[PDB]
């Protein structure tokens, strides 16, 4: 199941507008937006969220007419495994009660693997022999990597190469779903028929999504209780200390605190 | 499970050296970075120098030449060699650690080194 929502987004003929709009119906799937903070949504919290609630899947085809789905986990907005055929793999989970949510994904599925890597960044950029700041995003590479993990049950895709297109689909859909800034970088990349690595602008906002969170949530007014530094495009540091240059920046954040009275404005 | 940062090295001493360690244990699935921040009272919590995982170290300019951070990524361990000390120094220097854990990037702090000049 596969009863979990699906979301379809397809690389053949893309444009600025069909990214946005499947961008947009992954966060209305990700989120209710009952609970907001200081202007921006939050993911449910995994504490309480029953399993029926717990994943959606997004149906990804290319112009090779090749289709994955990916699973993603509503909690964190990340890629947890995906289905090709007959196959399916998940990334290796640090706890329990992740990997016994796994076992009601793609229940059906013959054939279904977990991975002798876990999916956080720096696993992936060991296991593909490269960082972030040197695998190109864009229409283009998201194309190849939906190819990559297709061939992959058949033997034909190698391991760096799997995890380098791992890192390309969930800087494409899972951070772009977080942050409008990241969502705002691909559609310059398709709309220009380009693809490029990623800036210091987006690593150090990719890194800090939980430091932003906590910071945010922790506030009852939106002011930061210790400042954070993030990147400009031209690697230089500047310190954030509330909320405010943010809502235009982050769509959605993990759960990490009950609300303090009034943060919920 | 619970990570345990436990620092040493610190003290009294003065202009012109002073090498702080940590060692972190617990549960540990990926760590991101460890790195050395410092606070002075009445100031803010600021950068000394980090070591993230498959990159350079980056130091704050205050640290160029005179620190050097060493992390060694299979025992947790990072330490600073400070040279060259000043007044200016003279702050509680703070471990911290980026652990990811379920997908998202989580700062651990240790409980604090007095480093007097
Ligand atoms: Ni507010
Ligand atoms: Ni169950």
């Amino acid at each position: 199941p596969k009863q979990y929502p699906i979301i379809n987004f397809t690389t053949a003929g893309a444009t600025v507008q069909s990214y946005t709009n499947f961008i947009r119906a992954v966060r209305g799937r990700l989120t209710t937006g009952a609970d907001v903070r200081h202007e921006i949504p939050v993911l449910p919290n995994r504490v309480g969220l029953p399993i029926n609630q717990r994943f959606i899947l997004v149906e990804l085809s290319n112009h090779a007419e090749l289709s994955v789905t990916l699973a993603l986990d509503v909690t964190n907005a990340y890629v947890v495994g995906y289905r090709a055929g007959n196959s399916a793999y998940f990334f290796h989970p640090d706890n329990q009660e992740d990997a016994e949510a796994i076992t009601h994904l793609f229940t059906d599925v013959q054939n279904r693997y977990t991975f002798a890597f876990g999916g956080n960044y720096d696993r992936l950029e060991q296991l593909a022999g490269n960082l972030r700041e040197n695998i190109e995003l864009g229409n283009g590479p998201l194309e190849e990597a939906i190819s990559a993990l297709y061939y992959y049950s058949t033997g034909g895709t190698q391991l760096p190469t799997l995890a380098r297109s791992f890192i390309i689909c969930i800087q494409m859909i899972s951070e772009a779903a977080r942050f409008q800034y990241i969502e705002g970088e691909m559609r310059t990349r398709i709309r220009y028929n380009r693809r490029s690595a990623p800036d210091p602008s987006v690593i150090t906002l990719e890194n800090s999504w939980g430091r932003l969170s906590t910071a945010i949530q922790e506030s009852n007014q939106g002011a930061f209780a210790s400042p954070i530094q993030l990147q400009r495009r031209n690697g230089s540091k500047f310190s954030v200390y509330d909320v405010s240059i943010l809502i235009p920046i982050i769509a959605l954040m993990v759960y990490r605190c009950a609300p303090p009275p009034s943060s919920q404005f | 499970a619970q990570l345990q940062l436990v620092e040493t090295g610190g003290g009294l001493v003065q202009a012109g050296s002073l090498r702080l360690s940590c060692a972190a244990s617990g549960s540990i699935f990926s760590m991101h970075a460890m790195g050395w921040f410092r606070q002075a009272p009445g100031r803010e919590r600021e950068l000394v120098a980090v070591a993230p995982t498959g990159r350079p170290s980056d130091y704050a300019d205050f640290a160029k030449g005179r620190f050097t951070i060493s992390r060694d990524n299979a025992k947790n361990t990072v330490s600073l060699q400070m040279h060259s000390l000043e007044p200016e120094d003279t702050a509680v220097y703070y471990c911290n650690a980026q652990l990811w854990e379920r997908y998202v990037l989580n700062d651990y702090w240790g409980q604090g080194t007095q480093v007097t000049v």
